[PDB]
């Protein structure tokens, strides 16, 4: 085109774009600072950082690239490669890798009236404080920090951008439901914009963009939780076995090492900060510490169990304990109760003593054997009290976590 | 000396040539960029990431009134290949990657034509965001797209549009990806189905700015199952039907409880690979982790009913009563239901052979009891399989059935009745 | 103002970058190497990568940028960013990586006779092919190769530098600026010039400059906190000859776990080596042979298992087998009719039952011999591996000069 | 020097480095590609990327840096910047993660006579189909294919420096050995543009692993622990241990048959030996493990509610047993009168009762000898058929 | 502006960035060096490297670049990328992973009498010597090593700003805490070059852990698997299960220990105090399982073949017992008919005689449990008293 190079060439003769635009010495120069939201990729929590792809929507003016249409064939707007106009620095400021600048250079729309708009794109790695209190049950509150590196507020003047209209500011990130790809693991709860300024540092300012985002917790539920739930469940069973089957150290000490690794695995997906203990690792903790009672428990029953007169005298305070008072209140009552003939005569009287021996002796074994029975019904019901009370709680607690109704921001 | 020189020199220096400035003679026209893209590999498609990585060659023409020059004059040159940093070129971004990688990286030259039709096909490795459905996995069929749009200008300053192509003098746009039958790589996991390509107007918005059209080439792909069937499906069926047969054993064997939680405990296993190869998504739970948590609370519950055999089978009259009803529940009726198998030292000698005689009375009939507990937790036990088994495989036959029978719909666009494929052009 | 000003702008004033500072057209630069290490930074055993933070200094002389210091107010130095200069392409040949060239383009020092000294830093990836048949107790003999990518031996002379009339043929170390790694200590660090003799002087390939590092681990970290464990695991197998052999006994337990136990420290060493498959690492050689013989243990309690549950019903003791296991090889380790009947038929069978019980008895007995045999035998096997991997290990010093066939010492 | 200075300074004082170097438009440009290995980094057969440290030699005529040596000083080559001169653009068609074309612009020698010699190095990450049926003794063949780009074959012509690559200086892997190499030149035409052809030459790696380090950390445990399959059979049922050892072998091999899968690409195409092999072993394991229960499950089967029937009986006690021949198997004294007879007709019930249970017991033994020979026939024909 | 525009072009129209901006080549530029923390984004133990989010604030003199406002329409101050001027090459020393030096050239602030102000941003990823002797109740010094890498002290000359580094924007990590931080400048005096000094300034934080993650997530378990470690001597030898309970302890500890070494570097400077608590734990973990394979082997003693020496009835069945105060222990056909009535009552009392001799080993079996399990605690008790 002949007249558009024609007023290339007429207004960058002595343009130089390493100078702010200021047509007198002290104005300071608008920019209008917005978001648009593409797609929220990631947020690793490991390393405390949240990935978008988002349109940073900038206008300012620029008194030097005016022209009259009229004078040239009526060309309202020109799209200049954003290398040879002026542009404002604006960078986002709390990223966690050193990317401060924009990714993609498209070109800007300067207006016949000096109106420049200028709508780059990036993928940017912004650094998000995570609050791991309620994970998985939790919400997070992710910002973006935009201001000029280089201009302060001495020269650049930072406000919100217009909406489609140019009518009223938008105070949120803008979302265009044809280009937003739901994240899946996310959900937007609110996502206002707004201007911030530090009381000791009069030449600061920059918009902020904040994300309040609440977790999907299915997949963690799903993956930790439920089996979780069912190892507990195995852990309280231990004490319903009967001490002869020999298998309660198995399941108990299977139950303690499923619950172990559970928990060393779900290690890798929470941040290594240590101001708070999330949820789930609070829940995976008490139900190991219980299955570890589980197990010294199960000892102590197998060992009382397996107690004879031969070896053990059982005290005055354990019969009185476990024989008398307990079970009526655990319902588990047991049921109320010539020379060759004299040699002859003689060895039928030493076999009945002996029977009878051995029946005193048994009567002995089986009263050890009611002590360990009762304790460890006793142990069954307080343990599923216990774990049932627990795990109750700690996930009613979990579930009245919900975002602000207010963002505050 | 080559002629070639003296064109180029004539076409970009003496006629000052800005390739910054679009190829139209007026402002108020517009350029038609035909678009179009060649698929040579399908490189991956990470499902953790949600990333598909792709090789493809994108095709560009458009005409450039400058770039125009006559045959004749010159030597007979009919065509002309310059470097990209000369002339202006359109930049199509991909809208929808993950990485920083917005266009294509090798800028190979542009050729044009003495008409001034110009040609450029750069290759390019793209990682773009595709969203995964793991609803059935891992018989699931992923629809992946490549959304480019046209940044640098709006839609009153360049029109993008897909390439036409011609058979018999009538052109036919081409709305597919093009794959060359030797030149393309098929993928072991993933086999294309489906691949249309089209060319989106959203009227909500305006041609004033650049959110207006777009081309978005889709890619319905399906995964062969073959090698998660053999590798993680069939092991953890074996080792979920074992759970089953833990029934069968006897409470004296000491091994009920064993093999009951080694199975719970591969099936949790199995339950964190699956996870692990998974993207953390709450869209849905996927086919296998749904069998996993059914399988692994009916054996949580082969679990806890083996223990309450166990309980039963060692009871003695020492510590409980076996009541009527239980023994008529479970001798009785249970078992044909369940079709299961059917003068001084003379007194005191006297009186020490009849103590004798009823010690051994008492410890039968002792016996005779733990017997009848035995049989008790027999039919407990039996009653178990006969519930649980029958539902252990009617779910695994239902879930992996129910997988199984799940295709791609066989058109894409439900509302659309053209099949966009290459061997029937619209 | 600064006199520096036009001396630089006279001297880079007509001057091309891209043309050897050749004065006749025999003439050869003499480019000089000395390398100084400040960091070693770590050594990926499976990426096969050294990673060292040094400063290489190189030297050549440019008759171009040579002035009259009296013309210039005395200036007899000055520096140029090293962009603006003819710079002899060395780089790092065995990178893993693309990077060829230096870190950081520093300024290059000049002085009025034309002297060019260049002191960039780098942190360089090189490969190191390691040798993992002594691990934990191996040494590493890893090189950095320097040549020229672009200019051959008949325009570039490669040589080490040389300070006050003597080769500096070594790793330059400074007390000053150089940090311990604490895995890994430096031995020996000789450098060399050397030759690829299958090519002519052309080829650029033909000269090298190679910095050779001998590094030795220090093994306590990998002796505490694997070797130890898993000789002590693998220990307990011989305890299952002491233990019952029958229900609760759990000999196949315990033997069971201990394999299980060796197969899992098998594969954690094998996460710490390369993939490299021309030797076995000595750890795994140990592993393997203790796995066979945990296995071996696992069948012969199976087989004692056997021999003592037996019983009359089933398997019959005869009397090879009694005066064999039993004998030498301990040796070496109306009414009235009714009641009679009654008595006659209890006594019968009471004395019937306890006959089996013996023989119940020398079943047992027979087991438990074949326990303490089978017990000495597998003590003899596990006590040979483990001392012969130990010493094994603890006899692989370092060799005593860094060339076998040379008798230098190549040290400061 | 000031002659070569002088010289660069001549040759590209109108030099246009995008035009071709030939003297008429209709000729085309010789080159003469030949490619230089100089280690392979790394062969990723997850992900099937190839990923080798190459040197691609390039040669071709320029008549435009012609000069005669006599003005300068007798100058018979020189060095020049790669970025200063016209270079072809070779693409690396199966490009899977890395960069299509040359990225490291070195300097390239340049001839008095026009002819230039240029080098340059490359990190090739290209796509290779891995076949995995024999897995970990596989061998790998996949190539790198090279051509121009925008150039056909009547303006740009490449022909390949020898019949095959240059591994003379080639990094000796550890980990595979280069069983062959060889370049092919190609004649292709393109559905783009069916007018012309297009040129390209491929050049092709045969790869054999090395199996050591499988072998030691992957398949020796494997045979270890699938030798142990046979041992449950061998056990007696009152040990309590044949679930535990049974059990444990069936989850190490499964364990072991995950560790193998993470090894290998998820691709339908073939299925691994290795892998077939254990599945195989798992399904046999899992057939012991059923007849196992049902052993155990009839060794103590009480006389009382289960008589044995006949059919059972003649087979596994009166048929089987004989047939196998390596094992070494086979007032108050009223009262008084009337409890002594009660106790003798207790003991009589008794050895009635302890004769069925030891039948029973005997039946158990029998089933799992069978096994245990039915274990003992296919290990041998597998061992003397593998062999 | 157009006034701005002209005074850029004047200042720039014969201005070499190549040269140093002194009025004679003998004086040195005085360059104010000072570090401002923003972020501290992580510390990788494993591979000992520490990476910082820094601005690395630098101001100077340049004569060549100063005007009089009152020329151009009273312009004191103008933002010029820093591509355009001179820029000292401070290099960061001890650089492990990063860059040496600045990447990122930001435009940088001038006055109208030539003092400049630049302040670009950096990665630092340095080396840090970890020391994991307290881990994870560790605390870390390691430093930033800054200098002008081209130029002696007498031409280019750097001071700190102040003798700390500014945080007073700084991010608070939620892992570490900044106990104290300072800045030095060193005079060297290499050998190389033995007649001029070499200026350096080093950056030091000492950092301590907050061990609330690292206790909960691996000291707990560790500790809990520690307590279960003596559990077995109360497990009677009649459950069959004490080798079931002993080597699940044994492989748990393993398994921890293993956990332990993935967190740390594999240096062998020094040993981890929790590392060496594991390892005593496994010693006397496999002691248990040597001792409790002797219990068993005791207590199913064939009374036949073995008969009790007297030393140890007497000490474990008539001395020790007495000890433990705490514990419950215990301290023709009717000719035919009659002689096996008679063989009834001698087989009982033979009987009789094995079984007291079996339950007499069974006894000194559970004594020696007893003895072990009190020597545990004993070791419990004395550990517990001394470390905490
Ligand atoms: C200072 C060491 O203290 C301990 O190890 C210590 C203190 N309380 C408990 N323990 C552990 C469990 C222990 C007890 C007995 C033996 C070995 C280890
Ligand atoms: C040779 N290709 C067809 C691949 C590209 C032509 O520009």
């Amino acid at each position: 085109s002949v007249m558009e190079d024609t007023l290339l060439s007429v207004l960058f003769e002595t343009y130089n774009p390493k100078v702010r635009p200021a047509q007198t010495v002290g104005d300071k120069v608008t920019v209008r600072v917005g978001l648009t939201l593409t797609n929220l990729l990631i947020l690793n929590e490991k390393i405390e950082e949240m990935t978008t792809n988002v349109f940073l929507n900038l206008a300012w003016t620029d008194y030097r690239l005016q022209w009259d249409p009229a004078a040239y064939e009526g060309i309202k707007d020109l799209r200049i490669p954003s290398s040879d106009v002026w542009q404002p620095d604006i960078v986002l400021m709390n990223n966690n890798d050193g990317s401060f600048e924009i990714t993609l250079h498209v070109n800007v729309l300067v207006q016949h009236t000096g109106a420049v708009s200028w709508q780059p794109s990036a993928i940017y790695r912004s650094s998000c404080t995570i609050k791991v209190m309620y994970f998985p049950f939790d919400w997070q509150n992710c910002t973006m920090v935009f201001k000029s590196y280089t201009y302060d507020t001495s020269e650049v003047t930072l406000q919100h951008a217009l909406d489609a209209k140019g009518e009223r500011e938008v105070k949120e990130i803008v979302i265009n439901k044809d280009a937003f790809t739901e994240n899946g693991q996310w959900s937007i709860e609110h996502k206002p914009s707004r201007k911030n300024w530090r009381s000791d540092d009069p030449s600061y300012e920059d918009v902020t963009f904040y994300l309040i985002i609440q977790r999907k917790p299915l997949f963690y539920i799903v993956y930790t939780i439920i089996p979780c739930i069912l190892i507990s469940i195995l852990a309280i069973l231990v004490f319903y076995l009967p001490p002869d089957a020999g298998e309660k150290m198995s399941l108990s000490i299977s139950a303690l090492l499923a619950v172990t690794v559970f928990l060393l695995l779900l290690a890798d997906k929470v941040p290594e900060t240590s101001l708070s203990v999330p949820i789930i690792i609070r829940y995976l903790m008490f139900i190991m510490i219980l299955v570890a009672f589980s197990v010294i428990l199960s000892v102590v029953v197998l060992n009382l169990h397996h107690r004879s007169p031969n070896t053990h005298t059982m005290p005055n305070w354990i019969r009185q304990i476990f024989i008398e008072t307990l079970p009526p209140f655990l319902w588990i009552q047991r049921p109320v109760t010539p020379q060759d003939l004299k040699e002859a005569v003689e060895a039928i009287k030493y076999i009945a003593e002996q029977l009878e021996s051995a029946s005193e002796f048994d009567d002995l074994k089986k009263d050890w054997q009611y002590v360990a029975m009762v304790a460890d019904r006793l142990f069954l019901y307080v343990f599923f009290v216990i774990c049932s009370i627990g795990t109750f709680s700690i996930f009613l607690d979990a579930s009245h976590n919900v975002p602000p109704d207010n963002p505050f921001a | 000396v080559n002629e070639e020189e003296r064109l180029i020199n004539d076409l970009l220096i003496v006629n000052k040539y800005n390739k910054h400035v679009r190829p139209v003679k007026h402002n108020n026209e517009v350029v038609n960029i035909a678009l179009s893209l060649t698929l040579s590999n399908l490189i991956s498609l990470k499902e953790t990431d949600e990333t598909l990585t792709s090789n493809v060659w994108m095709d560009h023409a458009w005409y450039d009134h400058r770039l125009t020059w006559n045959a004749s004059e010159y030597s007979d040159i009919s065509i002309l290949r310059l470097p990209p940093e000369l002339v202006w070129i359109p930049d199509i971004v991909l809208q929808n990657n993950n990485d920083g990688q917005y266009h294509v990286a090798y800028f190979c030259n542009v050729l044009v034509r003495p008409n001034g039709y110009v040609t450029w096909l750069p290759p390019a490795i793209f990682r773009s965001s595709c969203p995964i459905n793991v609803l059935y996995f891992p018989f699931d069929w992923q629809n992946c797209s490549l959304k480019f749009t046209a940044l640098n200008y709006d839609a009153n300053e360049i029109t993008m549009d897909l390439m036409t192509d011609t058979i018999d003098g009538k052109d036919y746009p081409i709305e597919w990806i093009i794959i060359d039958p030797e030149a393309f790589t098929e993928n072991g996991e993933w086999e294309i189905i489906h691949k249309p390509a089209k060319k989106n107007i959203y009227p909500d918005k305006f041609p004033n700015g650049t959110n207006y059209q777009d081309v978005t080439f889709y890619l319905i792909i399906r995964r062969k199952p073959l090698f998660y069937v053999i590798n993680f499906i069939t092991p953890c069926v074996l080792i979920s039907f074992l759970a089953s047969l833990a029934f069968y054993l006897p409470a004296e064997s000491g091994e009920k409880m064993s093999t009951a939680i080694s199975v719970l405990l591969a099936q949790a296993v199995f339950l964190l690979l699956t996870s692990q190869r998974l993207p953390e998504t709450a869209l849905a739970v996927p086919l296998i982790g749904k069998y996993l948590m059914f399988i692994m609370s009916l054996v949580t519950g082969v679990i806890v009913n083996c223990g309450i055999v166990l309980n039963f089978h060692f009871r003695t009259p020492s510590t409980h009563v076996l009541s009527t009803r239980v023994k008529q529940i479970f001798l009785e009726k249970l078992p044909r239901i369940l079709h299961m198998s059917r003068h001084d030292e003379i007194k005191s000698g006297i009186d020490s052979t009849n103590y004798i005689v009823k010690q051994i009375k008492e410890k039968n009939a002792y016996d005779e009891e733990v017997g009848n507990w035995n049989l008790v937790g027999q039919t407990i036990d039996r009653l178990s399989m006969f519930i649980i088994t029958p539902v252990m495989v009617l779910g695994t036959i239902f879930i992996f059935v129910m997988g199984n029978f799940n295709h791609p719909p066989a058109k894409p666009f439900e509302g659309d009745p053209f099949d966009y494929s290459s061997d029937h052009p619209r | 103002e600064n006199e520096e000003g036009r001396l630089i702008e006279k001297l880079l004033g007509d001057y091309d970058k891209r043309i050897i500072p050749a004065k006749t057209l025999d003439h050869i630069i003499d480019v000089t190497l000395k390398l100084t290490l400040t960091n070693l930074i770590s050594l990926n055993e499976k990426e096969e990568a050294l990673t060292t933070n040094v400063w290489i200094e190189i030297q050549w002389n440019d008759y171009r940028l040579s002035w009259n210091t009296s013309e210039y107010e005395g200036i007899d130095l000055v520096r140029i960013p090293s962009e603006l200069l003819w710079l002899p392409d060395v780089v790092l040949e065995n990178n893993v990586d693309g990077q060829f060239e230096v870190a950081y383009y520093a300024n290059v020092l000049v002085y009025n006779d034309g002297s060019m000294y260049w002191l960039p830093p780098a942190i360089y990836r090189s490969t190191c092919p390691i040798a993992v048949t002594y691990f934990p107790f191996d040494w590493q003999n890893c090189s950095l190769v320097f040549r020229s990518q672009t200019y051959n031996a008949h325009e570039v002379n490669l040589q080490l530098s040389a300070e006050e009339g003597e080769a500096v043929e070594w790793i330059h170390i400074d007390p000053e600026d150089f940090t311990e790694n604490g895995e890994w200590t430096i031995r020996h660090r000789p450098a060399k010039k050397n030759y690829n003799w299958q090519l002519t002087k052309d080829d650029t390939d033909f000269q090298e400059i190679i910095f050779f590092l001998i590094i030795q681990r220090k093994p306590l970290f990998y002796i505490i906190n694997i070797i130890a464990p898993c000789v002590l695991i693998s220990s307990l197998v011989v305890l299952v000859y002491f233990l019952p052999a029958q229900a609760g006994g759990q000999k196949c337990t315990l033997s069971i776990s201990v394999l299980l136990a060796q197969t899992i420290f098998l594969f954690l060493i094998a996460q710490k080596v390369p993939e490299t498959s021309l030797n076995v690492p000595l750890i795994g050689k140990y592993l393997i042979f203790v796995m066979f013989v945990s296995m071996l243990i696992v069948m012969n309690c199976v087989i004692v298992l056997n021999v003592s549950l037996r019983t009359p019903n089933t398997h019959s003791l005869s009397e090879k087998i009694k005066h064999l296991f039993l004998g030498f090889l301990p040796k070496y380790l109306p009414e009235i009719k009714s009641c009679v009947e009654a008595c006659n038929f209890i006594a019968k069978s009471t004395k019937e039952q306890n006959d089996s019980g013996s023989e119940n008895e020398n079943w047992v007995l027979i087991g438990k011999v074949i326990d303490k045999a089978c017990f000495w035998i597998a003590l003899l096997l596990f006590s040979i591996g483990t001392l012969a991997i130990f010493l094994t290990g603890h006899f692989n010093q370092v060799p005593e000069f860094p060339f076998p066939g040379d008798p230098r010492k190549y040290v400061p | 020097s000031e002659h070569e200075t002088r010289l660069v300074a001549n040759l590209l004082e109108n030099y246009n480095k995008v035009i071709r170097p030939v003297e008429h438009h209709t000729h085309f440009v010789d080159i003469t590609v030949g490619l230089q290995l100089i280690q392979l980094i790394s062969v990723d057969e997850v992900n099937q990327i190839v990923e080798t440290n190459v040197r691609l030699r390039q040669q071709w005529i320029d008549v435009r840096l012609r000069w005669n040596p006599a003005d300068y000083g007798g100058i018979k080559k020189i060095r020049l910047p790669s970025d200063d001169v016209w270079l072809p653009d070779l693409v690396l068609y199966n490009n899977a993660d890395g960069d299509f074309a040359i990225v490291h612009m070195t300097k390239l020698l340049l001839d008095y006579t026009g002819k230039i010699m240029w080098t340059p190095p490359a990190i090739f990450k290209s796509y290779c189909e891995i076949i995995v049926t024999h897995f970990p003794f596989d061998q790998q063949n996949c190539t790198m294919k090279l051509g121009i780009w925008t150039y056909d074959g009547t303006k740009v012509s490449i022909s390949p420096e020898s019949d095959r690559p240059d591994l003379s200086t080639f990094m000796e892997s550890g980990e595979w050995v280069m069983k062959d190499y060889r370049g092919w030149k190609h004649w292709v035409y393109y559905t783009c543009c069916p007018d012309t052809p297009y040129l390209d030459i491929t050049y092709h790696f045969i790869m054999q692993r090395i199996p050591l380090y499988f072998v030691v950390n992957v398949i020796i445990p494997c045979l270890l622990f699938s030798f142990l399959t046979g041992l449950v059979f061998y056990l007696p049922t009152d040990s309590g241990e044949k679930m535990t050892l049974s059990i444990s072998v069936l989850l190490s091999l499964t364990v072991f048959l995950l560790v193998i899968v993470e090894l290998i690409p998820s691709t339908s195409s073939a299925v691994p030996l290795i892998g077939k092999y254990m599945l195989f072993t798992m399904i046999f394991v899992i057939s012991s493990i059923i007849i196992t229960v049902v052993v155990i499950n009839t060794h103590h089967r009480s006389p009382s509610t289960h008589t044995m029937p006949q059919w059972v009986r003649k087979i596994f006690i009166d048929t089987i047993p004989n047939v196998m021949f390596f094992s070494t198997m086979k007032p108050d004294v009223k009262s008084a009168i009337e409890g002594v007879k009660y106790i003798a007709e207790h003991m009589k019930s008794d050895e009635e009762s302890s004769n069925a249970a030891e039948e029973w017991k005997y039946v158990a033994m029998v089933i799992d000898h069978i096994l245990l020979c039915v274990f003992m026939l296919i290990c041998i024909i597998g061992t003397v058929s593998v062999f």
